[PDB]
């Protein structure tokens, strides 16, 4: 019913999200140096 | 501890809400097995 | 004595890369 | 005497059979539901 | 330099006894 | 009969097949891989080792890792009912329960899979060298997790699972075993570097050898799994190699069990080394030119540059490398060069 | 088609926790000293 | 290769009932992982030592465990001097 | 092939090549004895580990 | 250095002044020569298992190949048979083709990009620093296996060529 | 023909040159025993057994002989250290005199069982195809070493009939060989206690000569017969393989832990011993005791045996060797001569200071001294110029308690810190470096070097069980699968059970 | 009687120079610490 490409689509948009958290919180709060 | 209910409330409404999703489905496919 | 050694097997690999070669057991259909 | 590092030993005991009496217990159900025809 | 006095007997012998070993099977071989 | 029953049950062909290896496979695995997960994420190393080791801390994918035990619980199982832990799984954690945990379920994992791979290849009915092949992973797991540590003082001074603890344990091994100058890491090394160099000269030549079946410029349409004939030309791979290079491969069957060979040795030769290490036998010195350096200040080789390496590494790094040591090192005696 | 099979424990004895454990790591995020 | 027989995972992720269901139950075990550490149930589970709970106010020495069948205690007692 | 003085005498000993007992036989009872072979080392291997210690078993060079 | 010592001084030396280990380069590098050596011992293996039987047990089984023969000498509908079941069937290659590309594609790249990184890290681009990167809420450092790794490649940085250096900081 | 890999594979259906092979093998073993025994007869210093035990001149298999009984030599010395003994004729010598007899019969043997081969007992009644009752087998063999077992713990281990055992004292001062009566405790399972390993041999002696009679008497299922290949020798190979490598690995972790079956004063101490200063303790115990009842300082430490205080000096931990450094203990830092006697430090203070021993994981260590609360007061400093903590500017001086150097007091700051880097290595001693031309690099002993041959060797025989193994359960494809192999079975959905034809959907 | 199980034994030109590389190779390699 939902085309595939758009579920591959929001997936990758969610992974590019939360990897982005991550890499957000390197550089802020614990582990930041600062 | 009062925390430990409010992380499962999250994960008991999650089973909840699908066991009732596919409930009607589910046990059509222990019926057609027994 | 150690260096005659060293040399002496080096020298026998070397060898033994001509014959593998040049000496090798031809492959045939 | 049955020293606390004894005590142990027989909790560990127990907890392993039971691991692998209820994972016995339950595999050996499920093949006599869904057998091969 | 200060080196083992069987360090020559034993590389001697751990090339030639395996390597012997080799070439009478490879000789019987051809000789078939 | 009901072991017939289950026979039938467990080898069912399903997506994940099981199988009677499925038994102890999977739920040790999927321990052994959780655990992990659980540890790198949330608990600690403080009490241990003196560091943080969980993103819950701070530390990010490379530096997070499931330290060893303390260097006081010695070769202890320490198991969540043991007189260590006394049931408490929280003091568990703290004490570095879950590094036996995964070593040990781990390690039944390794077994479970090998058993998987031989009982697969019963059912199937292809011969059992994938199995084979599978003992050089597991006799460097076994000689460096299990055996290096038993012989040494505690399970301290084995591989913590993680990145950068990894890295520690590699250059712990140049610093005090000088493991570079072991002829069995050498081996090794050649086993592993010299499978790449298979792996990818083998499919380069058969890729640029491939038979035209197509009349695509993507050749890969052009095969079909239950074709009889060799997709690629045998015979132009052989003398192109055998001008370029001056030897080749005649013999298909000869080229994929050398496949195997080479890696696989390898991987037993360094394991070999790391048993002796264990008992701290390393190759780590040339007594000749020890004397002969001793004897003479103006003699120099590229082996005596790195032992001092490997001396300033351990004065260096040991006080805080292994805390339960207490070294306190006053600077005066830190080995140093000028300037630096 | 059958629903809960093997593979859909298989699956979800990785899936519940990684989600469980991303939405964790995700908190600490925000973690201040 | 054939198909062993469970249903095909293309068309389970594309139908709408798997994501009716999924809306919910994958948030929620987001949301349950968030609340783990935000309540900080997490420090007290595993005993990892909150920002403030490394060392005391004038401590540098670390409390590593030097016994091992007391180490409980040795570690309890570490606990107690914060 | 040759016979031998010694080789009649123990002929009996090596006559009953590929006989079997019907089915699983005494297969349980070496079960049995396997869990219980594998209790015991389990129980020595933990002594010596101090895993497991008992009144008057002092696991040291001292004893 | 034209040696196998001299080898193991450029990999310490190395190490202490790029950490290369802490590298995302080195670490694909270390991945395409593992996964090599992986995937050469796995091709190896499955091809092996696979050999059609051409000869008896008295003799090789490699003489049941013959150089040039129209046939392949193993079957991979068998291989794949088997290697996917030992995971899931869409975890494997059934086209020999992509799989050797595969098999080229995987180590080659590794290689390339640590290739990159000595290059790279020839102009001082060198690996992650995590020095005392954890701080506690008083602001003490807590160490972490990267600060571990600093004081084993302090070790080396002020003992590598011991007399070569005049001033406090090593940029040549 | 046969690759040279598989030259043996022709005694796989030939009983009668198996065990001409077997004997062969047998031959070769015993034949090493004799030879190994006689070299290093040769080579053994006997004259004392406190500085210079076997341990320390690499001998490898005296203590395995001295283990069980044999302490005594033709010649009229006993490892013990007595003379005027006669050993009769199982001495050292006659036990190597048995070994290379026993090894030349075997090869007799083994050369007729390989000319008649063909005997009728390795021929099948019925079909006349040349067969191994391999359960009887089995049966038979095990029955016996039951009550070889038996015996040996009943009679030689008790000194029924039999000299006994090596056994010792915690510290290893006072070991000889003594009868030792059976621990049927708890303790027994103690495998520091002597009377663990005689109950074993006597308890398992039993059972393997019940089982004996169990696997004589009673044929295998069915199922089992199937399953594990009992008609096929190579399942035997495989089995007994398995069983190897755990021995193997069992007498490698008892050697390098310790036991009653590993003795110090034969094997050398451990590491461990070392890592938990074992042998300090002891000595501070018995000095701290003999001020307590009023000696002096000089006396408590002359009191102390110079056989304990080298237990306490690093060069005798297993763990401090090379994996090239051939040769005896003594060939790296010398033949020990003398105890010097114990070092004590002192500051310009007059406060004592201690110098903090050597890791065996550290090849080389700094010399750093604290006083009894762990705090520096004095090193060797490496930079000079920003030197604190160094010997002149500390004023510290050095005395000998005990020993050769008893009642000597060294004030030379260079000579002090000679002593001070001695004084890492635990007790310090004097050597002769001459006579062995020793090149002072520390070498293991024979407790490291059993504990590496047979982990080795034990990981190695893990593949033989792999291989072998294998071979016995895929026997009918090891020569290639099946020509042409139905798809339908390698193919996923078509059969309900993976391999079963009876199971197709 | 001769022996039946008797087989001939085989190792071809490839082999041998594959068998001698593998020792000289390991020679070369060891012989540092033979000499040490
Ligand atoms: C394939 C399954 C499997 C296997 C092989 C293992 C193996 C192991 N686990 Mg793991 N584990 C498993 C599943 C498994 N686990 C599962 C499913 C879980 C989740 C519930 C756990 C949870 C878990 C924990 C929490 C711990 C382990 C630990 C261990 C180790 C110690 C086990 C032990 O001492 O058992 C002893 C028990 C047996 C060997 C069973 C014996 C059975 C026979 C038939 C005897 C029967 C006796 C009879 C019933 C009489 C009972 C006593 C009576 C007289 C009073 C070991 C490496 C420990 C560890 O790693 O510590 C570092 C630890 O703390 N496991
Ligand atoms: C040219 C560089 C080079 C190369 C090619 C090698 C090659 C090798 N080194 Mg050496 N080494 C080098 C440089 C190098 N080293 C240097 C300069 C040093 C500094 C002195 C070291 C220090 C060093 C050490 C300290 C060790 C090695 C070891 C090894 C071997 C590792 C084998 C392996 O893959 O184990 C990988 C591990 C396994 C195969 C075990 C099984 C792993 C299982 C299958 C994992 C399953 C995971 C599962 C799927 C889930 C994962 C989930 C997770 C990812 C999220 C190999 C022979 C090791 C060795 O000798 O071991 C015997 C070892 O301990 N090296
Ligand atoms: C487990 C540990 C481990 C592993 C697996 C690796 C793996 C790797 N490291 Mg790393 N490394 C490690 C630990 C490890 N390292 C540690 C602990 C340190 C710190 C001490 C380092 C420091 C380090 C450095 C400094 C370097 C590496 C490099 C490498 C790579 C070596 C292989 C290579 O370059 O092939 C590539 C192949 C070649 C170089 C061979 C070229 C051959 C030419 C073309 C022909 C030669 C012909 C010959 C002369 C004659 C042949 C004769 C014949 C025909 C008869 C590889 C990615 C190297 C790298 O990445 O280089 C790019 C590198 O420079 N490592
Ligand atoms: C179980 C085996 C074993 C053990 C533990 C010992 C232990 C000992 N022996 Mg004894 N010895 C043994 C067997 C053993 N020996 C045998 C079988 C013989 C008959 C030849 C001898 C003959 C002998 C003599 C003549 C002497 C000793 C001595 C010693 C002592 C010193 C050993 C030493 O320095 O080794 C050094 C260890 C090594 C050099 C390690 C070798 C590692 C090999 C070469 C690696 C091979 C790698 C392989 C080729 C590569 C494979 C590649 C792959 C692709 C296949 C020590 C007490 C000495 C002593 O002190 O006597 C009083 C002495 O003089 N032994
Ligand atoms: C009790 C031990 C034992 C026994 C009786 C056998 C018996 C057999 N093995 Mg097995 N095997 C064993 C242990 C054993 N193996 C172990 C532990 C391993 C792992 C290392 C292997 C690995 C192995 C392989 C890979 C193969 C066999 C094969 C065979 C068969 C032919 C062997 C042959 O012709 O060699 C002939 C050997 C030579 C002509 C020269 C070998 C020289 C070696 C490599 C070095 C020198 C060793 C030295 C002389 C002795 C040192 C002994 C000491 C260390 C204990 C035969 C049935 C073969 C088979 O299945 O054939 C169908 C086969 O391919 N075995
Ligand atoms: C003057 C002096 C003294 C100079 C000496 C200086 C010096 C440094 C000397 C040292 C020399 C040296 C080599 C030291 C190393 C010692 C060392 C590491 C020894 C280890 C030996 C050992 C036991 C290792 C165990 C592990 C092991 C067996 C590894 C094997 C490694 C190995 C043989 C790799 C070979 C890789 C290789 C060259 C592959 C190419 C083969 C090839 C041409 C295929 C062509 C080809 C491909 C196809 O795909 C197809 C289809 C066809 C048809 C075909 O043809
Ligand atoms: C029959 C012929 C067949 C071929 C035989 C060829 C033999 C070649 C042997 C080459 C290597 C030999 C050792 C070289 C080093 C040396 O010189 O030792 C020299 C040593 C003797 O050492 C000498 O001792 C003297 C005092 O007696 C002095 O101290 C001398 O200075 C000292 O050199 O020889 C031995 O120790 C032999 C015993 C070694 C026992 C090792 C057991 C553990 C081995 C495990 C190996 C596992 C490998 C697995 C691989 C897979
Ligand atoms: C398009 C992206 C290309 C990336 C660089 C090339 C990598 C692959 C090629 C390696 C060469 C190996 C030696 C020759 C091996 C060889 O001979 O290959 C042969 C193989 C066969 O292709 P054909 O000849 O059928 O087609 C070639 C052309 O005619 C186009 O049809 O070529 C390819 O498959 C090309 C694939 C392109 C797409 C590859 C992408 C892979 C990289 C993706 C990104 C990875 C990043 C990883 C980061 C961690
Ligand atoms: C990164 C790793 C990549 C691997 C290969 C990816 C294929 C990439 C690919 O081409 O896949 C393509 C494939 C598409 O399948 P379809 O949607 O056509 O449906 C076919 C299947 O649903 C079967 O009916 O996707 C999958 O099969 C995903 C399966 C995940 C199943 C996860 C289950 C995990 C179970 C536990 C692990 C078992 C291990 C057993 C040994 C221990
Ligand atoms: C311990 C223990 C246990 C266990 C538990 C468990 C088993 C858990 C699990 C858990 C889990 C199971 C978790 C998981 C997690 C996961 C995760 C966390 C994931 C992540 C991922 C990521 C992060 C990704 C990344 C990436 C990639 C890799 C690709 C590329 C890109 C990216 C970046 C995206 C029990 C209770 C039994 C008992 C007690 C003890
Ligand atoms: C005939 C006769 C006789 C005589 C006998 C004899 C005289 C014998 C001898 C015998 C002998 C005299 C034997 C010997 C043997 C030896 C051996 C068998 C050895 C071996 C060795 C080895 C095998 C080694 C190896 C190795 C190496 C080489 C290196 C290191 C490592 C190893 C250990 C591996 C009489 C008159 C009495 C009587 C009867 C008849
Ligand atoms: O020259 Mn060869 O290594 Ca390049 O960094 Mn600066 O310079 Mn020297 O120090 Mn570090
Ligand atoms: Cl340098
Ligand atoms: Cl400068
Ligand atoms: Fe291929």
């Amino acid at each position: 019913r939902i085309p595939l490409w758009i579920v591959a689509t929001v997936a990758g948009m969610g992974v590019i999200v939360i990897v982005g958290l991550f890499f957000y919180g390197a550089y802020a709060g614990l582990g930041s140096s600062l | 501890d009062w925390r430990v209910l409010v992380v499962l409330l999250p994960v008991l409404l999650a089973a909840g809400w699908a066991v009732r999703n596919i409930l009607p489905y589910a046990v059509k496919q222990v019926q057609k097995l027994l | 004595m150690e260096t005659i050694t060293y040399v002496f097997i080096f020298a026998c690999i070397i060898a033994l890369f001509f014959f593998a070669i040049f000496f090798r057991e031809p492959p045939r259909i | 005497t049955i020293t606390p590092s004894l005590k142990g030993f027989f909790i560990g005991l127990l907890s392993g059979a039971v691991v692998l009496g209820l994972t016995f217990a339950v595999l050996i159900a499920i093949s006599q539901i869904d057998k091969v025809q | 330099m200060e080196v083992n006095q069987l360090g020559l007997i034993a590389t001697a012998l751990f090339v030639l006894v395996p390597s012997v070993f080799l070439i009478i099977l490879y000789v019987q071989t051809e000789s078939q | 009969g009901w072991f017939d029953i289950l026979d039938d049950w467990l080898k069912r062909d399903r997506f994940v097949f099981v199988g009677w290896s499925g038994i102890l496979l999977f739920p040790c695995a999927y321990l052994a891989l959780g655990g992990w997960l659980t540890g790198t994420t949330f608990v600690t190393s403080w009490y241990t080792h003196g560091l943080a080791s969980s993103y819950l801390e701070g530390c990010n994918f490379l530096t997070v890792a499931v330290s060893t035990p303390a260097n006081s619980m010695g070769h202890s199982l320490l198991l969540l009912w043991g007189p260590e832990a006394q049931g408490d799984f929280t003091r568990w954690c703290q004490l570095g329960g879950l590094w036996t945990f995964i070593a040990l379920h781990g390690a039944f994992g390794l077994i479970g899979f090998m058993l998987r791979q031989f009982e697969i290849a019963r059912l199937v009915g292809v011969r059992p060298y994938n199995a084979i092949a599978f003992s050089a992973p597991i006799a460097v797991f076994v000689s460096v997790f299990l055996i290096y540590p038993l012989g040494q003082s505690s399970w301290f001074f084995a591989p913590s699972f993680g990145v950068a603890a990894i890295f520690r344990f590699l250059l712990f091994f140049q610093g005090f075993h000088n493991w570079t100058l072991n002829p069995f890491h050498m081996m090794g090394v050649a086993g592993v570097l010299g499978g790449a160099l298979l792996c990818a000269i083998h499919g380069a030549t058969v890729e640029n050898t491939l038979f035209q079946d197509g009349e695509g410029a993507s050749t890969f349409r052009a095969f079909n799994p239950t074709q009889a004939e060799e997709t690629y030309s045998m015979v132009t791979a052989n003398r192109f190699w055998s001008q370029i290079f001056g030897i080749a491969f005649s013999n298909k069957r000869w080229l994929h069990f050398f496949m195997l060979f080479v890696p696989v040795t390898g991987l037993w030769m360094s394991a070999i080394g790391v048993v002796g290490l264990a008992l701290n036998l390393r190759s780590y010195d040339f007594i000749s030119q020890e004397i002969r350096a001793a004897e003479d200040p103006e003699f120099e080789t590229f082996y005596t540059k790195n032992l001092l390496l490997n001396e300033g590494i351990r004065a260096w790094m040991a006080p805080q490398d292994q805390p339960h040591e207490n070294f306190v090192f006053p600077e005066e005696v830190l080995p140093r060069g000028n300037a630096l | 088609y059958p629903i809960f099979t093997v593979r859909w424990v298989a699956v979800h004895t990785l899936a519940v926790p990684t989600i469980f454990f991303l939405g964790a790591i995700a908190a600490m995020q925000f973690i201040q000293r | 290769a054939g198909t062993t027989g469970e249903r095909p995972f293309s068309d389970i992720i594309t139908s709408v009932r798997y994501w009716v269901i999924h809306s919910i139950t994958i948030p929620a075990l987001f949301i349950a992982g968030w609340l783990f550490v935000s309540t900080g149930l997490a420090y007290d589970v595993f005993g990892t030592p909150r920002p403030d709970s490394y060392y005391a106010q004038e401590q540098r020495s670390i409390p590593l465990v030097t016994d091992r069948f007391e180490a409980k205690q040795q570690v309890e007692t570490f606990l107690e001097q914060l | 092939a040759r016979r031998t003085w010694l080789g009649d005498i123990l002929r009996p000993l090596n006559s009953e090549y590929g006989k079997v007992a019907p089915g699983w036989g005494t297969t349980p009872l070496m079960a049995v004895f396997m869990g219980l072979f594998l209790v015991f080392l389990l129980i020595i291997l933990e002594i010596y580990n101090s895993t497991l210690i008992l009144d008057g078993v002092n696991v040291s060079w001292k004893a | 250095p034209l040696g196998i010592s001299g080898t193991f001084n450029f990999m310490i030396v190395f190490q202490a002044e790029h950490n290369i280990l802490m590298h995302p380069f080195h670490q694909l590098g270390v991945a395409g020569v593992f996964g090599g050596a992986l995937f050469c011992a796995m091709h190896g293996s499955l091809v092996t298992s696979s050999l059609i039987r051409e000869t008896t047990e008295t003799e090789s089984a490699n003489y049941g190949y013959k150089f040039g023969q129209e046939e392949e000498t193993y079957n991979i509908v068998a291989a794949h048979g088997y290697f996917g079941r030992l995971i899931f069937q869409y975890a494997s290659f059934n086209n020999s083709r992509s799989l050797h590309f595969f098999l080229a594609a995987w180590p080659v790249v590794g290689v390339w990009f640590t290739a990159l990184g000595i290059s790279t890290m020839a102009f001082n681009l060198n690996g992650f620093n995590f020095n005392h990167s954890v701080i506690d809420a008083k602001g003490n450092v807590i160490n972490t296996w990267a600060d571990i790794i600093n004081r084993a490649n302090l070790g080396m940085e002020v003992m590598h060529e011991r007399n070569a250096h005049n001033f406090p900081l090593d940029l040549a | 023909g046969l690759p040279w890999y598989r030259v043996h594979t022709v005694l796989i259906n030939d009983p009668g040159r198996l065990i001409a092979a077997h004997l062969m093998h047998t031959a070769l073993v015993a034949g090493w025993a004799g030879s190994m025994a006689l070299y290093e007869l040769a080579t053994f210093d006997p004259s004392d057994p406190v500085l210079n035990p076997m341990w320390r001149q690499g001998m490898f298999v005296l203590p395995f002989m001295a283990r069980l009984g044999v302490t005594g030599s033709w010649s009229g010395w006993s490892i013990t250290g007595e003379t005027g003994i006669d050993p009769g004729f199982w001495s050292f010598e006659g036990v190597a005199l048995a070994h290379i007899v026993l090894s030349g019969l075997l090869f007799l043997a083994a050369c007729w069982h390989w000319v008649y081969w063909d005997l009728e007992l390795f021929r099948d009644p019925r079909t006349g195809e040349p067969a191994l009752d391999l359960p009887k087998m089995f049966g038979i063999h095990l029955f016996l070493a039951g009550l070889l077992c038996f015996g040996f713990g009943a009679f030689h281990l008790t000194g029924l009939f039999g000299p006994g055992m090596w056994v010792s004292d915690p510290y290893g001062l006072t070991g000889s060989v003594q009868p030792v009566a059976p621990e049927w405790g708890p303790d027994g399972f103690n495998p520091y206690n002597p009377g663990g390993v005689v109950a074993h041999h006597i308890a398992a002696g039993i059972v393997g000569i019940i089982a004996g009679l169990f696997h004589i008497l009673v044929r295998p299922p069915q199922r089992l017969y199937k399953a594990l290949r009992m008609g096929n020798i190579e399942t035997v190979l495989s089995s007994s393989i398995a069983a190897v490598f755990f021995a193997a690995f069992v007498v490698a972790g008892t050697m390098w832990y310790g036991s009653a079956t590993t003795p110090i004063e034969l094997f050398g101490p451990t590491r461990y011993q070392w890592d938990s200063s074992y042998f300090q303790q002891e000595i501070n115990r018995r000095v701290q005791a003999s001020l307590a009842s009023g000696a002096t300082l000089e006396e408590a430490w002359s009191a102390i045996p110079e056989k304990l205080a080298f237990y306490d000096y690093i060069g005798n931990n297993p763990a401090k060797g090379g994996l090239f450094r051939t040769g005896p203990m003594n060939k790296g830092d010398g033949i020990a001569q003398a105890w010097k006697g114990h070092a004590v430090f002192r500051n310009k203070e007059g406060e004592e200071l201690f110098v903090r021993r050597m890791p065996a994981f550290f090849e080389s260590f700094p010399v750093i001294l604290t006083d009894k609360n762990g705090v520096v007061k004095a090193d060797i400093p490496f930079r000079r110029a920003e030197s604190k903590y160094s010997f002149e500017q500390q004023g510290v001086t050095v005395s000998f308690y005990g020993g050769e150097l008893n009642g000597q007091t060294f004030t030379d700051p260079p000579t002090v810190k000679s002593y001070a880097r001695k004084a890492i290595f635990g007790e310090i001693f004097e050597f002769d470096t001459e006579t062995l031309n020793s090149d002072g690099i520390f070498r293991t002993s024979p407790r490291g070097w059993f504990t590496f041959a047979h982990a080795v060797f034990a990981l190695l025989f893990f593949f033989g069980h792999i291989w072998h193994g294998a071979r016995t359960l895929f026997r009918d494809v090891f020569s290639g699968i099946d020509p042409e192999l139905s798809p339908e079975q390698v193919e996923w959905g078509f059969y309900q059970k993976v391999g079963d034809v009876t199971t197709r959907r | 009687e001769p022996n039946p199980n008797r087989q001939p034994v085989e190792l071809n030109r490839t082999s041998l120079y594959l068998g001698l590389l593998l020792i000289l190779v390991l020679a070369l390699l060891f012989s540092s610490y033979f000499f040490n």
